[PDB]
């Protein structure tokens, strides 16, 4: 009902997430994909910009959606029991205004547990975004950049 | 963001449905007590043509009595006061006498 | 005082509320963002109401 | 003369054979039809299911 | 075994919401509707008003 144009798709065995502004979308088939069970279904309504270039680092993925100034990253943990599916929720809350603006890339590491954002508003900085996840809880986050001169 | 009109420009009780058809495409229809106006977003108005009548719209109360969905491009409209009619007169064959 | 609310509706990251002064009828958005300014400059996001 | 009306026959045959078939199609196109709508998915894919 | 207008509807997903002033049902069919599948329950009993 509402005509999504859609920017971003992460794909993952069984699931492919469709990522419109003000729609989200799990592109999941069961067995083969075989066009007839191809299946579609509307899980999240939050809001996706056209520069927020989303990096997935495990089930969850990061997204910077850019404020007037000073961007502020999201992150939406893809569940694959969509009835859980709930929203994006904030990891700047304690830190807003740090981000410059312009992101051009958002890189991390599943196995060293962090995310690095580097924007071009302040090119010198590396973002580092440090996390802990035991057993789907957030047991640390922090927010901290790195200065190469 | 730019004034719609003076005062009574709307109804004195109008019913107000936002569009969001499109991340380009957004709009409010506004229901005068009698006829309709249809603003942007950005405040300018789209002017509405009633093609095939309006006496639809024209309601005493037009807040209780529109009942409104938006679909993708356009919105179905429902007076709560005016009864549903078979049209006589139309019929398929006038007599046609089937013997 | 004196103004009527005619309708708030809301996008889902802001507002769009149209408002009856006793001379007019207003257009207006009402933005949620946490720390942006609504305007080019605007120092620190004042509260002016219009 | 036989055979003629027994192509009749034949002809009423293939007839109530087509309709008995027609039955089953809009059945199964309309069924079809049903769930491609409430797929909200569309395209030309769908289509050419 | 009450005659109860039917007066606000809310479609959400997989289930419809018939609200009706005493008595309240769900739409739900299972697969496709088709009719031959298209159940109502009467799960609540809440006052709603016109």
């Amino acid at each position: 009902n509402r005509i999504a144009i859609l920017k971003y798709a992460v794909p993952f065995s069984e699931e492919l997430l469709i990522w419109s502004d003000e729609a989200q979308f799990v592109l999941t088939a069961s067995g083969t994909l075989t066009s007839k069970s191809v299946e579609l279904n509307l899980t999240t309504q939050f809001d996706v910009q056209d520069r927020a270039r989303p990096f997935g680092i495990g089930r969850n993925v990061y997204f910077a959606s850019p404020r007037s100034s000073f961007t502020s990253i999201h992150r939406y943990y893809a569940v694959q029991d969509v009835s859980s599916v709930k929203n994006a929720e904030d990891i700047t809350s304690h830190v807003p205004n740090y981000i410059p603006n312009g992101v051009f890339s958002i890189c991390g590491s599943g196995t060293e547990n962090f995310c690095s954002v580097l924007s071009h508003g302040d090119p010198s900085k590396i973002f580092m975004y440090k996390f802990l996840y035991l057993n789907e809880e957030l047991r640390q986050q922090s927010w901290s950049h790195w200065d190469f001169g | 963001l730019n004034t719609l009109g003076d005062n009574g420009a709307l109804g004195q009780a109008p019913y107000i449905h936002l569009i969001n058809r499109d991340e380009h495409e957004q709009y409010y229809a506004v229901f005068t007590g009698s006829g309709i106006r249809v603003f942007d977003l950005s405040g300018n108005e789209k002017q509405v043509r009633y093609p095939n009548g309006s006496n639809y719209i024209k309601t005493a109360n037009p807040r209780n009595d529109l009942r409104m969905v938006t679909v993708a491009d356009y919105t179905f409209i429902v007076n709560r006061n005016v009864v549903a009619q078979k049209n006589t007169k139309s019929v398929n064959l006038p007599n046609y006498n089937p013997n | 005082e004196n103004v009527q609310v005619l309708a708030c509706q809301s996008i889902s990251s802001d507002m769009y509320v149209i408002l009856r002064n006793e001379f007019n009828t207003f257009l207006a958005r009402i933005s949620f963002t946490k720390n942006a300014i609504d305007l080019q400059g605007e120092p620190y996001r004042a509260f002016m109401d219009m | 003369a036989d055979l003629s009306l027994q192509a009749r026959s034949k002809l009423e045959e293939a007839s109530a054979e087509l309709t008995s078939q027609n039955m089953q199609k809009v059945q199964a196109i309309g069924s079809i039809r049903a769930a491609i709508g409430e797929s909200m998915l569309e395209g030309s894919s769908m289509d050419r299911i």
